[PDB]
């Protein structure tokens, strides 16, 4: 069984960062890259980046440049995001995707729960 | 060698290298500026200098563009058929 | 990069109905278009890894095509659990992007 769970219910005021993590068990951590995958009622789904676990390995999509950061720990299996200078037009919420493959391009074939971000 | 070379063999009867007992530097491969695909399936590249095997096998063949697709796993088509399959359970790495 | 941009803002089929899903692509990018089963307050689920193969536990109904440019997933019959919404994207190239999504409804 794969599991893949998230916190959720992540509000910040407007100005500040956030802290989201993505904990992923049943499977190989080292040999699955992460995906990240931001769910947007307005206009659907969109891709945030690509990280290579246990190294520093960054490739942005040009529409989040800047803002996402990408940060993963070996231990406990946990991804990171911290997002400086949340506005009120990025209330929405975020998946983790796991792919097939560690090898792009990929599909992201199994996704966990999603860490809902919202302005307050 | 295997990538660089003035004819190779084509789909109907891909060749087999046996590629084993030396280091190898995959990103050395990964950094190259004109390599577009590069669905390598199983362990990443990144850990893949890292990682030990027993063997790393290789091959090289020509197929069309829009039939590149069909070199994965699970899949069907004129080449994947017929020419060549790839297991479920495949590992590796594909360049196009 | 490529942009999906799906062509059915809504698909309103009752149960049974054979009738396709059609997304279309920014340029000709062969067949590299992946779908996805977004169920209102559920996660999207994998319904068609690739654009016309199958992948594990997935129902008989759904089967895709792809002609290079504009591909469809026809499917014979609808069920209640296929009310989900339905995402094209393109694994071609590193920057991906997703379709705006298909809502189901009987």
């Amino acid at each position: 069984q794969v599991q893949l769970q998230q916190p959720g219910a992540e509000l910040v005021l407007p100005g500040a960062s956030v802290k989201l993590s993505c904990k992923a068990s049943g499977y190989t951590f080292t040999n699955y890259w992460m995906h990240w995958v931001k769910q947007r009622p307005g206009h659907g789904l969109e891709w945030i980046g690509e990280i290579d676990p246990f190294d520093t390995y960054i490739k942005i999509n040009q529409k989040f440049k800047g803002k996402s950061t990408l940060t993963v720990d070996t231990s406990s299996s946990t991804a990171y995001m911290q997002l400086s200078s949340l506005t009120s037009e990025d209330s929405a919420v975020y998946y983790c995707a796991r792919p097939d493959s560690s090898g792009y391009p990929v599909y992201f074939d199994y996704w966990g729960q999603g860490t809902t971000l919202t302005v307050s | 060698e295997v990538f660089n070379a003035t004819r190779f063999a084509s789909v109907y009867a891909w060749n087999r290298k046996r590629i084993s007992n030396c280091v190898a530097d995959y990103s050395v491969l990964y950094n190259s500026a004109s390599f577009s695909t590069f669905k390598c399936y199983g362990v990443s590249p990144t850990k893949l200098n890292d990682l030990c095997f027993t063997n790393v096998y290789a091959d090289s063949f020509v197929i069309r563009g829009d039939e590149v697709r069909q070199i994965a796993p699970g899949q069907t088509g004129k080449i994947a058929d017929y020419n060549y399959k790839l297991p479920d359970d495949f590992t590796g790495c594909v360049i196009a | 990069d490529i942009v999906m941009t799906q062509s059915h803002k809504f698909m309103s089929t009752s149960v049974g109905d054979r009738v396709s899903i059609t997304c279309k692509a920014s340029q000709d990018v062969g067949t590299y278009i992946a779908w996805y089963q977004q169920k209102p307050g559920q996660s999207p689920k994998l319904l068609i890894y690739w654009a016309s193969t199958r992948h594990t536990g997935v129902p008989d109904r759904f089967t895709g095509s792809g002609s290079g440019t504009n591909y469809t997933l026809t499917i014979s019959s609808v069920q209640a659990e296929d009310l989900a919404l339905y995402h094209c994207q393109q694994h071609y190239s590193t920057p991906y992007t997703f379709g705006g999504g298909t809502k189901l409804e009987i």
